[PDB]
C-alpha cells in the first residue's frame, strides 16, 4: 500500500518505538514472524523459577520492564515510621505504620507465598521485611519484599542459562525431543500453591488420621507435612449406622470422604457457625476449636492494639486500614454467621492453603528466548553425557543436547549467534584467567567488548575507572568466576554476520571442543532458558467404573474439582470416525458386542464384571447374552411417543 | 517389496519384516549417538574463508539500479538456491552429510536463509512493490519487518480457518461408502460392451490402472503392465466395480489381482478413507493455483453437474485427469468403486447389467445419493432427518432395505 | 559485583516507557462518564436531574447485635448517590438512587466475590465510518444512516443529469435531511442556512418561461413539476457535493404538489409525519415529535468527542449539515487509520446501566394513562445497588485473571482487545481483513503479539506510544481528513 | 429391516395403568402421583432402585373427540392447503366476537373446526386432490384412514426428561423443559373438555376452538420434541447411538522410547494400575487368600504410594496373560488409514512421577501425531475373541499397503535414522 510506502527506515531509525514484545528477545534482525509470535505467546506463557537468575546477553529493558511492573514487590509509597507489629500464625504477620509527613497510618502483612491461580503461584524471599524490628523508619525505596524473580539489585529474572550443544542422541532427538542432566533439572525448581476449602456439617465427622489417641488431628498442623497425599476425611455418622460403621474411628472406612493434596500447610482459615459449647464438648473437634481460639486471641489483639487508632476522629487512615479493622470487629462480634454462596451452612467451613516445589518432570516443556520449544524426553546422570576432556577445559559437560535435525526449517539463526556468542565469552575468560596483571587483563577484557559492543565498553570503562583498587579485583574475581555479560539491542544495535567474520578471523586460538569418543567436535555453549506450564500431569483422565447419568450411562463428575480425586478421570467417547474405522474390520458383530459390553447395556456390563472379577486373570473367557441394549430400548420410547413404531423386517 | 513376493504375502514373514525394521532402529540410533552430527555457522564462515565463490554468493544484493520484475526476482533467487546448493555438496562440510542425505534440510528455507529473503504476498495475495533485498543472516528493513509480521498473521489466519474447517466431507463420503462389501465369486460374467473404454495419455493413467486387466486383440483380458509403453494413445475397456454383474457384491475378476491382498478389509471402506486423507492434505496444504483442481474435484463428487450433463465413461475420465491435476496417486479400482456406489439405477438387479443394452446409469448428488439408498438405517443417521420423518417427499415410508449399520440400530 | 554493574547500566540507558500510559486507569473517574448516562434521560421532560457523587467509604461498624451475617464471597465497592428531581401538582419529589461499584486496587485492579478481575482497554472508532453504499456516524443512541442512490433527470430540452441523493434512514423509515431542515425553517430558511440561497431560484411554468435565455446560460435548469421547476447556478452545479444537495432536492420533488404547499412549513410537517405515518392527525404531532427526537440524537458526548468544529455541531441538524456537505470525501477514508479510531475503558462498563436507564426512559416515551408522578416512581424502582456488578459480571466486561506468573504489565496492563460489547466484529471476510494488519499499527500497537486462538482478537500496545493529551483518549487529535 | 415407521393404532396400544389424569405436577411440595411427575408409574428421579424401567410410557386420553394425528398434518397440509384455517373456527361472535367481521369463505369449507373437517374429511380431500402432484400423498392417505385420528397422546419419562425442581433465589422454581409445558398446557386444555360436562351450544361454540388449539399443540409438541431429541450432533440419533461413551479407557501423552520393537510400548504405572483395576483386585484375592474388599484396601493404598509388591504383581500379570494385555490407541480426530493402532504392552514405567506414554518412533507418522503435546487414547481389550478380531488391527497387518501393496513407508525409516544409516553406507 501507499502506506508501505509512507513508512521510511529514516523515520524509526536509531529508535524501538515499533517493536514491544521483542524488547525482551535479543537479536529480532534475524528471525522470523512465527518464530516471534510463538516466542510472544511464550513469555505470556513463563512461570517462576527457584533459581532464577538474570540471563547473560541482555537487552538493557529486562530492568525496565521489571522496575515498572507491580505484581511482584511492594515498594513503599513514601518514608514512613513503623508503630507496632502483629503476628496471626507463626508463618504471617501483620505492621501498622503512620506516614512520617502525611500523618495517616497504614497496614503491610505477610506471608510464606502468594495463590495467583488454581496450582500456580509463588513463594515470597520476606528477608527484607522479617529484618525489620519495631520503632524504625522506613525509607520510600526501600522494597518489603520481592518474587526469587528479582535478585539482590532488582535485577530481571525470568529463566536461567544452562551449557547446551547441539547433538542426536540414539535416534531419541527425533522431532522436539530435549534430554537434560539431573543437576539441571534439580535447578529448574519450580514451585505451585493451592486453596482447598473442606466443609464439615452436623452428620459428617473428621477422623484422627494424624497422631495417637491424646493427638487428635484430623488434618496436618502448619509444621506438619501432608501424608499420603491426604489431607483429611469426613465419615458420614448415621444413627442406625453407629454401631459398625463409626466403629474403629481411627481407621477409615471403605465408604468416606477424602481429600487429596500435597506439600506442606502454609495458612489455615476456619469459619464456623456453630456456638462454642458443642465444639467444648467434642472430642472430635479439638483441633479445630484450637485454631479457632488462636484465630480469635489475634482478632481481639489487633482490635485492642488500633481502637486507640480508629475511635480518634483526628487520625487519618487508609479504607484498607478501616476495612481490615472492621473485618476484625465483626469476627470478634457474637451473634455473627456466615452463608457461603448466598446460602447459610451447618457446621463449618475451614481453607488451607498449601505450598510445594516440584523439580522437572520427564515430559514438560522448555524454550529458549525465540520460539524453539520442546518436550524433556529422558533424563540421565550426567556422566553418562557428551563431555570435552581435552585442553585447558578437560572435563567440561554439557547439561542439555538439543535437536540438530534442523534450524534451518524453523528459521531463527539467532540462537546459534546466541551459543557461539557465549562460547567465544569462554574462551576469553580462560585467556584472561590466563592474565597476570590487572591492567592488562582489562585491557584484554575491554577490546573483545569493543570487539563487539563499543558503547558498553565506554560504561565499562567508566565503571572501571570509578572502581577503587581492591573492588576492581574483587570485580575481576566475579568475571572470572560467573562470566561476562554482553548488552544486544532487539533491533537496532546487534550483531551481523560480518563482525563474528571479523571475530573469528583475528581469533585463530579459537577452536572446536574436542569432546572424548565422539568423532565431531562438536561445540558447547551457555543458552538462556524458561519453563513453561504445559505439564503431561493436565490431561490424565482415566477411569474404570465412575458415577452413571440419569440415562444409566458413563458421565463425567465434579469430584475433582473438589479434590475428591486423585486423577481426573473423564471418560473418553468414540465418534464418528472411531466406528468407521472400527468398522474398516469385518466384524460389526464385534464392535457392537464391545459398545454393548461396555456402556450401552447395563446387564452386559454388569455380566462383564462378574465374569472378570472371578475367573483364571491371565484368561478372560467372557460370555455375553442377548438381553437388548438401553440405548435401543430408550430409542423405541421416541419412537413410539412420537407416534412412530418399531417393526424388524 | 520383492520380498513379499517369493515367499508368499504369509504372516510369519511380515513379522520377520518388523523385526528386522525395528533393529536396523536401534542399531542406527547407537551408531548415530557415537558419531555427531552438530551443527554451527563456523562450518559456513570456514567455508567462505576456503571458497571465494560462496563468500561473495552470501556478500550479494539485488541490483536495485534497475527495475525489477517478480518473474526475474523469482529466477534469480532460484538459481542462487540451486548454486549454494551445489556448492554446498562439492565441498566438504560438517553438513556435507545432511545434505546429500536430505533428513532435516528443506531447500527453500536454506535458500530464504542464507541467499536473499525475495517478495511475500499480501494477505489478499498480492506481491508488494518493494521485494527484501536483504537475507535473514545478513539482517532485515523496518518495512522487511512489517511485511514478514504481515506474512505470519496471514500464515495464523490460514491456520485457524483451515482448523475450523473440521473435516466435514469425511463424514458423510464414509457414511455412505462403508455399506460396500466383497463377494468370493470368480467373474461376474458381465457383458463386452459393459466394459467400460478409458483413453491413454501418458503413463500417470497406467500407473493408476495397475494390477488388472485389459481385452487384447483376442479380447483375453491380459494383465496390464504400467512399465509397457505400447498403449500410449489407445481407448481399451476395462472391468469395473460400477459394471460387475454380481448383485451379491464385487467379484475377484472386476478386483483384478489386487483383490487377494484385500479379502480382510472393508473394500469400500478402504477406498474412501485412501482418498479422504491425501486429497484433504493437498487442499488444505493449498490454502497454506493448484487449488483450483482441487476444489473442482470437491465440485465434480458433489454439485453433479458434469454428471447431469455427461455419461460414466466421460466422468470416470474426467475423475482420473483431475486426480492427475491433483497430484495425489491412488489405485483406480478405489475410484471406480467409488463410482460403483455412485451409481444408481432403476432396476435393482445386476443381472440385466449382463445383457447388451445397461439400464439407466442415472447419478446424483452424494447426500442426495444416499438419501436414495433404500436402506432407512442408514439415512437416518445421516442429516436432514427432518424432512425424511415428518414429510413424504423421500419416501422414507416405502423404502427398506438390509445394511450394516441396520444391525447398529 | 555484577549485580551493582548490571543495575547501574540499565539505569543509563536513554530510552524509556511511558509513566503516564501504564498508571492511565488510575486517572479515570466515573462521575464525569456517569453523567451523560444521567443526562440521556432528559428526553422526556419530567426527569430533572440534580447530580451524582460518590459516596465516602468512611463509615465504621460499632458493636451491635442485629443478627449481622458476613459472607466470604470478598469484594471491594463504593457507594455512588444519583439525584434527580420530579414536580407535579406543585409537589416536589427528589429522587435519589445507589449504586455500588468496584474500586481501584494495587493501582490496577478489582476484587469482586472473591475473585481478580482486571479492565482492559477497548479499541473502536471514531466516528463516520464507511460500509456499504451508505456514510455511518457510531452514537451510543443510534447511529445516523446517509444512503445514496442514482438519478437521472432531464432538463427542459431534455439535459439529462446522472447525479446522485443521499436519503436519510432513520427511525427506521427514508426521511431525507432536506425535509428536515425543510419543515424546521421553510424553503428559504434551508437554502440561506447553508449560505446558498442566492444560487437557487424557482418559478412556475410560465414563470419559468419569462426566465431569460440568459439565466439558463447562468443557471441549469432542475424541472420540480409538470408546472413548477427551480433553477441553480451552473458554477455552483459543477461541484459534486452541489449536485449531491440538488439531488437530494430532487428526491424531495414529489409529483404531487402545490404552489401554497411550497409555501407553508405546515404541509411539510405533515409530509414528515405521512413518512413516519400515514395518518393525517398523527402527521403534524408525529412530525413535531420527531423532530425532538431527532434533536435528542445528538447528545453531549458525542458532540465533545467529535473533532469537528462546534459551529458545525451546535445542534443535529449542524451535525447532518456538515455530514452531507463533505459527504464524498467523508466515504472516501481509511478503515484501519488509528486516527480513525480511539480507545475506550470507563465507558463500556455503564453501558449496562445506560440500557436499564433508555428501557426505562423508553416506558416513559410510551407513556399512556399514567401520572407522571407514579410513572417516575415505578421507574426509579427496577434499578438495584447489586445491579451494576451483576451486569459486569453476566456480560464479561471484565476479564478473569488468567496470569501465570509476576510479569503482568505487558500482558495485562497493556493488554487491548478490539472485539468487545458494541462491536462488530464476527467470522465476515471483511472482519477477516480486520484480522489483517495495518501499516499504521507502527508504533502504537504491537504488530506480533496476536492470541494464537483467535488472530487479531487482542494484542498488546508498545510502551513507547504516547497518546496526546485532552483528546478523550485518541491516539492522532486530528481527523484522518482534515477536509481541508 | 430396522425400527419401521407405522402410525398403529393406539386403543390396541393403550394399557389403563399409563392414562394419566388431570393433576398440578406438584402437591404440598410434593410431586403429585396422577400428573406427569408421579411415582406410580413413572420412575424415581433421585433413586434408581425402581423395578419398572425408565421406558414406561404416560398416556392420556381423548377418546370423546378423535383428533387427526400431528405426525399426518403437514403430508395433511400438502394434500389440502391451508387445512389450518379450514380448522381454524372463527365463525363465531358469542365469544369469538365480530372481530374482522370480513373473512374468505370459500364455499364455507373454512371456520368449521375439527370435528366437521373431520366428518367431512373424504369430501375435503376430493376438493383438494392433484392426480398429478399431490396423487401419491393422497394414495398414502388412503393407505391410511385407521390412522389419521389418535385417541391416546403419550409421554416421556420424566426420568428421561431433564426437566427438574430447582429452588430459585426467588423462590422453588420447577425448572422444567418446554416439553412438559405444552404437555401441561395440554391436559389442562383437555380438562376443560372433562370440565364441560354440562351440555350446551354455547359451549360448543368454545370447545370447537379449543380442538383447533388442541391440533395446534400437538404439531407444537413434535415439531418441538424433533427440534432438539433427535436433530443434529446435539440429538440423540448421532450423540449416543452410534457412538457413546466408554467406562474402561485412558488417555495420555506420548515421548519417544528406544531399546525395544517397533510393537512393545510402555505406559506409566499409575494408567496401568487404573485400567487394569479388576485384574489386579483378582490376583490379590487370589495371593492373600482374604475377601475382595480388604484386597481394595491394599490397591487403594497401592495407587496412593509407590509399593514394589504390587508393581510384582502387575509384573506377573502381564508376563502370563495369554495376549499380552493388548489394546488400541487412537489419535483424535482420526481421518487416516490405520489412524488406530493394536498394540501390545511391553514394560510397566517403575518411576511413578512419570506420567508420559513412551511409544517407538516408528509409530508416528501411521497414526499422525507429534510429541509436542497431542492427547491420544487408549482402550484397553479384554475377550480373547475380540483379541483375535482386532489382531487384523495390529501394524504387521498395516505394514502392507493396501493401496499398491508394497512395503509401506509410514513405517519406514524416519529422519534421524535415515542420516545414521546413510553414514554408515556413505
Ligand atoms: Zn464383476
Amino acid at each position: 500500500m501507499d502506506d508501505i510506502s509512507v513508512i521510511k527506515n529514516e523515520d524509526y531509525e536509531g529508535s524501538h518505538r515499533f517493536l514491544a514484545e521483542e524488547l525482551l528477545m535479543p537479536n529480532a534482525n534475524k528471525t522470523d514472524g512465527n518464530r516471534s509470535t510463538m516466542f510472544c505467546s511464550h513469555l505470556a506463557q513463563a512461570v517462576t523459577l527457584q533459581k532464577a537468575e538474570p540471563p547473560l546477553v541482555y537487552t538493557n529493558f529486562e530492568n525496565q520492564v521489571g522496575k515498572y511492573s507491580t505484581a511482584g514487590y511492594r515498594k513503599a509509597n513514601s518514608n514512613y515510621k513503623v508503630i507496632e507489629k502483629i503476628y496471626k500464625n507463626d508463618y504471617n504477620y501483620v505492621l501498622i505504620v503512620q506516614d512520617q509527613e502525611t500523618g495517616e497510618y497504614t497496614l503491610f502483612e505477610r506471608a510464606e507465598c502468594e495463590f495467583l491461580t488454581e496450582h500456580y503461584g509463588f513463594q515470597w524471599d520476606n528477608d527484607k521485611i522479617d529484618s525489620l524490628k519495631k520503632d524504625d523508619t522506613i525509607e520510600k525505596d526501600t522494597v518489603l519484599y520481592k518474587n526469587t524473580c528479582y535478585d539482590e539489585n532488582m535485577n530481571f529474572g525470568y529463566g536461567v542459562n544452562l551449557n547446551a550443544a547441539y547433538f542426536s542422541y540414539k535416534n531419541e532427538t527425533l522431532e522436539d525431543a530435549i534430554v537434560i542432566s539431573e543437576s539441571a533439572a534439580k535447578k529448574l525448581g519450580t514451585f505451585s500453591v493451592n486453596k482447598v476449602k473442606v466443609s464439615v456439617n452436623t452428620n459428617d465427622i473428621l477422623l484422627n488420621l494424624y497422631g495417637d489417641n491424646e493427638n487428635y488431628k484430623g488434618f496436618p498442623d502448619i509444621g506438619e507435612h501432608i501424608k499420603n497425599q491426604i489431607i483429611a476425611s469426613r465419615r458420614r455418622f448415621d444413627y442406625n449406622t453407629a454401631l459398625y460403621e463409626l466403629k474403629n474411628l481411627n481407621e477409615m472406612r471403605d465408604s468416606d470422604t477424602p481429600f487429596f493434596a500435597d506439600g506442606k500447610i502454609v495458612d489455615i482459615e476456619i469459619f464456623s457457625n456453630v456456638p462454642e459449647e458443642e465444639l467444648k464438648v467434642q472430642k472430635y473437634n479439638e483441633q479445630v476449636l484450637y485454631y479457632i481460639n488462636k484465630q480469635k486471641e489475634f482478632s481481639n489483639n489487633v482490635y485492642q492494639k488500633l481502637k486507640k487508632i480508629v475511635e480518634g476522629k483526628d487520625n487519618n487512615v487508609s479504607d484498607k486500614l478501616l476495612h481490615f479493622y472492621n473485618n476484625c470487629k465483626m469476627r470478634i462480634d457474637e451473634n455473627i454467621s456466615y452463608t457461603y454462596q448466598n446460602s447459610k451452612f451447618s457446621g463449618f467451613i475451614m481453607e488451607f492453603t498449601i505450598l510445594e516445589e516440584e523439580p522437572l518432570n520427564k515430559g514438560s516443556k522448555i524454550t529458549g528466548r525465540y520460539g524453539n520449544k520442546g518436550v524433556i524426553s529422558k533424563i540421565l546422570p550426567d556422566d553418562q553425557m557428551p563431555t570435552v576432556a581435552e585442553g585447558r577445559f578437560k572435563g567440561l559437560k554439557a547439561d542439555i543436547c538439543l535437536n540438530p535435525l534442523g534450524v534451518f526449517n524453523r528459521l531463527n539463526p539467532s540462537q546459534l549467534i546466541e551459543q557461539e556468542l557465549n562460547w567465544i565469552a569462554k574462551f576469553i575468560r580462560k585467556d584472561m584467567e590466563e592474565a597476570g596483571s590487572n591492567e592488562e587483563k582489562v585491557s584484554i577484557l575491554l577490546d573483545f567488548l569493543n570487539r563487539v559492543n563499543k558503547e558498553e565498553t565506554e560504561l565499562m570503562e567508566e565503571f572501571i575507572n570509578s572502581l577503587n583498587k581492591t573492588e576492581l579485583e574483587e570485580f575481576l574475581n566475579d568475571i572470572i568466576e560467573n562470566g561476562i555479560p554482553i548488552c544486544q539491542k532487539p533491533f537496532f544495535g546487534n550483531i551481523g554476520l560480518d563482525e563474528l567474520w571479523e571475530l573469528y578471523n583475528h581469533y585463530d586460538h579459537i577452536d572446536y571442543f574436542k569432546c572424548e569418543g565422539i568423532s565431531t567436535p562438536l561445540i558447547i555453549g551457555e543458552i538462556y532458558m524458561v519453563r513453561l506450564k504445559h505439564e503431561p500431569h493436565s490431561k490424565f483422565s482415566a477411569r474404570s467404573t465412575s458415577f452413571m447419568n440419569l440415562r444409566g450411562l458413563p458421565a463425567k463428575s465434579k469430584n475433582f474439582k473438589e479434590h475428591k480425586d486423585l486423577y481426573s478421570k473423564t471418560p473418553v467417547r468414540i465418534g464418528n470416525m472411531e466406528i468407521s474405522n472400527l468398522s474398516l474390520t469385518n466384524e460389526m458383530g464385534s464392535i457392537m458386542d464391545m459398545l454393548n459390553s461396555y456402556s450401552n447395556n447395563e446387564t452386559n456390563r454388569r455380566e462383564l464384571i462378574m465374569q472378570l472379577l472371578t475367573g483364571n486373570p491371565f484368561d478372560t473367557n467372557i460370555d455375553l447374552s442377548d438381553v437388548e441394549s438401553g440405548t435401543s430400548k430408550i430409542l423405541k420410547s421416541l419412537f413410539t411417543c412420537l407416534g412412530l413404531s418399531i417393526d424388524d423386517v | 517389496t520383492t520380498l513379499l513376493e517369493h515367499f508368499g504375502y504369509s504372516n510369519e514373514i511380515k513379522s520377520i519384516i518388523k523385526d528386522v525394521i525395528s533393529e536396523l532402529a536401534i542399531f542406527s540410533g547407537d551408531i548415530n549417538v557415537t558419531f555427531g552430527n552438530t551443527v554451527s555457522i563456523k562450518s559456513l564462515i570456514d567455508l567462505g574463508n576456503k571458497v571465494k565463490r560462496f563468500r561473495e554468493l552470501l556478500h550479494y544484493r539485488l541490483p536495485n539500479d534497475e527495475a525489477l520484475e517478480f518473474n526475474d526476482i523469482e529466477a534469480i533467487i532460484k538459481k542462487n538456491l540451486d548454486e549454494i546448493m551445489k556448492i554446498l555438496s562439492e565441498t566438504d562440510n560438517m553438513l556435507r552429510y545432511y545434505i546429500d542425505s536430505g533428513a532435516g534440510i528443506n531447500s527453500k528455507q536454506f535458500g530464504q536463509v542464507l541467499s536473499l529473503v525475495g517478495s511475500k504476498p499480501d494477505l489478499f495475495g498480492k506481491i508488494i512493490p518493494y521485494p527484501i533485498n536483504t537475507s535473514f543472516l545478513r539482517g532485515l528493513d523496518v518495512r522487511s519487518f512489517y511485511i514478514n509480521a504481515l506474512g505470519a498473521r496471514k500464515a495464523l489466519i490460514t491456520n485457524y480457518q483451515q482448523v475450523r474447517n473440521s473435516g466435514y466431507l469425511t463424514r458423510k463420503i464414509s457414511m455412505l461408502l462403508m455399506d460396500t462389501k466383497l463377494i468370493d465369486l470368480d467373474d461376474c460374467g458381465s457383458h463386452e460392451n459393459n466394459y467400460l473404454s478409458i483413453n491413454v495419455e501418458n503413463k500417470d493413467v497406467l500407473k493408476r490402472f495397475s494390477k488388472r486387466s485389459y481385452l487384447n486383440n483376442n479380447g483375453e483380458l491380459v494383465e496390464i503392465d504400467i512399465n509397457d509403453e505400447s498403449l500410449i494413445g489407445q481407448v481399451i475397456k476395462i472391468p469395473s466395480p460400477t459394471t460387475c454383474a454380481s448383485n451379491e457384491g464385487v467379484c475377484r475378476k472386476c478386483y483384478g489381482k489386487l483383490f487377494d491382498i484385500n479379502k480382510d478389509l472393508n473394500i469400500g471402506m478402504i477406498a474412501v478413507l485412501l482418498l479422504t486423507d491425501p486429497l484433504t492434505q493437498r487442499l488444505l496444504s493449498a490454502k497454506h493455483e493448484l487449488s483450483k483442481p482441487l476444489r473442482e474435484i470437491k465440485d465434480l463428487i458433489e454439485t453433479n453437474k458434469y454428471i447431469k450433463d455427461h455419461n460414466v465413461n466421460e466422468v470416470v475420465n474426467y475423475f482420473i485427469y483431475l486426480l492427475n491435476e491433483s497430484g495425489i496417486n491412488i489405485q483406480s479400482v478405489h475410484s471406480e468403486l467409488i463410482i460403483r456406489e455412485m451409481m444408481k439405477l432403476d432396476d435393482s438387479d445386476r443381472t440385466q447389467f449382463k445383457n447388451d443394452k445397461m439400464p439407466d446409469y442415472e447419478i446424483f448428488r452424494i447426500t442426495d445419493a444416499n438419501l436414495k439408498g433404500d436402506s432407512l438405517s442408514r439415512s437416518l443417521l445421516f442429516e436432514q432427518v427432518k424432512k425424511q420423518l415428518t414429510t413424504l417427499d423421500y419416501d422414507t415410508f416405502n423404502k427398506t432395505k438390509s445394511s450394516i449399520l441396520d444391525k447398529l440400530l | 559485583m555484577i549485580s551493582n554493574f548490571r543495575k547501574f547500566h540499565g539505569n543509563k540507558n536513554q530510552e524509556k516507557f511511558n509513566e503516564n500510559l501504564i498508571l492511565n486507569k488510575e486517572n479515570e473517574s466515573i462521575l464525569n462518564y456517569l453523567d451523560p448516562i444521567c443526562k440521556t434521560l432528559e428526553i422526556i421532560p419530567e426527569i430533572t436531574y440534580l447530580g451524582s457523587s460518590v459516596e465516602p467509604i468512611n463509615k465504621v461498624y460499632k458493636f451491635n447485635k442485629e443478627e449481622k451475617t458476613s459472607d466470604i464471597e470478598r469484594s471491594e465497592l463504593q457507594l455512588i448517590k444519583m439525584s434527580f428531581l420530579i414536580e407535579k401538582d406543585d409537589k416536589k419529589e427528589e429522587i435519589n438512587k445507589f449504586i455500588y461499584f468496584p474500586k481501584l486496587i494495587d493501582s490496577q485492579y478489582f476484587i469482586i466475590n472473591g475473585n481478580r478481575y482486571y479492565p482492559i482497554y477497548q479499541l473502536l472508532d471514531s466516528g463516520t465510518y464507511r460500509t456499504n453504499k451508505a456514510l455511518t456516524l457510531k452514537t451510543l443512541l443510534m447511529p445516523i444512516v446517509l444512503r445514496e442512490k442514482k438519478e437521472t433527470f432531464d432538463d427542459i430540452n431534455g439535459e439529462t443529469h446522472t447525479m446522485l441523493n443521499v436519503d436519510l434512514d432513520l427511525f427506521k423509515s427514508k426521511v431525507p435531511f432536506l425535509i428536515y431542515f425543510f419543515s424546521k425553517f421553510g424553503f428559504e430558511g434551508t437554502l440561506e442556512y447553508f449560505g446558498l440561497q442566492d444560487l437557487i431560484h424557482v418559478l412556475m411554468k410560465e414563470d419559468l418561461d419569462q426566465l431569460d435565455e440568459d439565466e439558463i446560460n447562468d443557471n441549469v435548469i432542475f424541472m420540480i413539476t409538470k408546472n413548477i421547476s427551480l433553477v441553480v447556478d451552473k458554477n455552483f452545479f459543477s461541484n459534486k457535493n452541489n449536485q449531491i444537495i440538488i439531488a437530494t432536492l430532487l428526491n424531495c420533488f414529489n409529483t404531487r404538489i402545490k404552489i401554497d404547499k411550497i409555501y407553508e412549513k405546515d404541509y411539510w410537517v405533515k409530509k414528515l409525519g405521512g413518512y413516519f405515518t400515514t395518518n393525517n392527525s398523527n402527521k403534524q404531532e408525529k412530525g413535531e415529535g420527531i423532530i425532538l427526537s431527532f434533536e435528542r440524537i445528538l447528545d453531549e458526548w458525542t458532540k465533545k468527542i467529535l473533532r469537528t468544529e462546534e459551529k458545525n455541531k451546535e445542534d443535529i441538524y449542524s451535525v447532518v449539515r456538515w455530514m452531507i456537505n463533505n459527504y464524498l470525501a467523508l466515504v472516501k477514508q481509511d478503515n484501519m487509520n488509528l486516527a480513525n479510531k480511539r480507545i475506550r475503558l470507563y465507558e463500556y462498563l455503564l453501558h449496562p446501566l445506560l440500557i436499564k436507564f433508555s428501557k426505562g426512559t423508553y416506558r416513559v416515551l410510551n407513556n399512556r394513562n399514567s401520572n407522571k408522578f407514579e410513572k417516575i416512581k415505578t421507574i426509579f424502582s427496577n434499578i438495584q445497588e447489586g445491579f451494576l456488578v451483576k451486569k459486569i459480571i453476566n456480560n464479561e466486561l471484565l476479564r478473569y485473571d488468567n496470569s501465570v506468573n509476576s510479569i503482568s504489565l505487558f500482558t495485562l496492563i497493556l493488554r487491548y482487545t478490539q472485539s468487545g460489547p458494541q462491536s462488530p466484529f464476527s467470522s465476515n471476510s471483511t472482519n477477516n481483513k480486520l484480522r489483517g494488519l495495518h501499516p499504521s499499527y507502527l508504533g502504537r500497537l504491537g504488530l506480533t503479539s496476536t492470541s494464537a486462538g483467535d488472530p487479531g482478537a487482542s494484542g498488546s500496545l508498545t510502551p513507547f506510544l504516547e497518546l496526546p493529551e485532552n483528546s478523550y483518549m485518541h491516539f492522532t487529535e486530528e481527523p484522518e481528513i482534515n477536509l481541508n | 429391516m430396522g425400527k419401521k415407521l407405522s402410525l398403529i393404532d393406539f386403543n390396541e396400544i393403550y394399557n389403563e395403568e399409563n392414562l394419566i389424569t388431570r393433576a398440578n405436577p406438584i402437591e404440598n411440595h410434593e410431586f403429585s402421583d396422577d400428573g406427569i411427575y408421579s411415582e406410580r408409574i413413572f420412575g424415581s428421579y433421585n433413586e434408581d432402585d425402581d423395578d419398572k424401567d425408565i421406558d414406561t410410557i404416560g398416556w392420556i386420553n381423548i377418546e370423546p373427540y378423535y383428533i387427526i394425528n400431528p405426525i399426518l398434518f403437514t403430508i395433511i397440509k400438502k394434500c389440502i392447503p391451508s387445512i389450518n384455517k379450514i380448522i381454524n373456527y372463527q365463525q363465531s361472535i358469542d365469544q369469538n366476537g365480530e372481530n374482522i367481521d370480513l373473512t374468505e369463505e370459500i364455499g364455507e369449507d373454512d371456520y368449521i373446526g375439527l370435528v366437521k373437517f373431520k366428518d367431512n374429511f373424504d369430501d375435503l380431500l376430493e376438493k383438494y386432490t392433484d392426480k398429478k402432484k399431490y396423487q401419491k400423498e393422497y394414495d398414502f392417505l388412503i393407505e391410511n384412514h385407521d390412522k389419521i385420528f389418535i385417541n391416546k397422546l403419550p409421554v416421556f419419562s420424566h426420568k428421561l426428561r431433564p426437566a427438574t425442581l430447582l429452588t430459585g433465589s426467588k423462590g422453588k422454581v420447577l425448572a422444567f423443559d418446554e416439553i412438559n409445558n405444552y404437555y401441561n398446557f395440554v391436559i389442562e386444555y383437555i380438562n376443560q373438555i372433562n370440565e364441560g360436562v354440562v351440555s350446551d351450544d354455547s359451549i360448543d361454540l368454545l370447545l370447537l376452538p379449543l380442538l383447533y388449539n388442541m391440533q395446534f399443540y400437538a404439531n407444537n409438541i413434535l415439531t418441538r420434541i424433533i427440534s432438539e431429541y433427535l436433530r443434529g450432533k446435539k440429538g440423540f440419533l448421532r450423540k449416543n447411538i452410534m457412538g457413546s461413551r466408554i467406562n474402561f479407557s485412558a488417555r495420555n501423552v506420548i515421548t519417544p522410547l528406544i531399546g525395544h520393537p517397533i510393537d512393545e510400548v510402555a505406559m506409566p504405572y499409575k494408567t496401568f494400575a487404573e485400567l487394569y483395576k479388576f485384574q489386579l483386585i483378582n490376583l490379590i484375592s487370589k495371593v492373600k487368600g482374604i475377601n475382595y474388599n480388604e484386597a481394595l484396601k491394599f490397591w487403594e493404598k497401592g495407587i496412593l504410594g509407590f509399593n514394589q509388591e504390587l508393581y510384582n504383581y502387575m509384573e506377573e500379570l502381564i508376563t502370563k496373560t495369554k495376549g499380552g494385555c493388548t489394546f488400541l490407541l487412537n489419535r483424535n480426530p482420526t481421518i487416516s488409514i490405520g489412524s488406530i493402532l493394536y498394540l501390545k504392552i511391553g514394560l510397566i514405567k517403575k518411576d511413578y512421577k512419570d506420567l508420559t506414554l513412551g511409544i517407538s518412533n516408528n509409530l508416528l507418522s501411521a497414526l499422525s501425531g507429534d510429541y509436542d503435546g497431542d492427547v491420544l487414547n487408549i482402550i484397553p481389550v479384554f475377550d480373547n475373541k475380540m483379541k483375535e478380531h482386532f489382531s487384523l488391527l495390529s501394524p504387521q497387518n498395516f505394514l502392507v499397503d493396501r493401496n499398491n501393496g508394497r512395503f509401506n513407508g509410514d513405517f519406514d525409516l524416519q529422519k534421524d535414522q535415515i542420516l545414521g544409516i546413510f553414514i554408515l553406507n556413505n
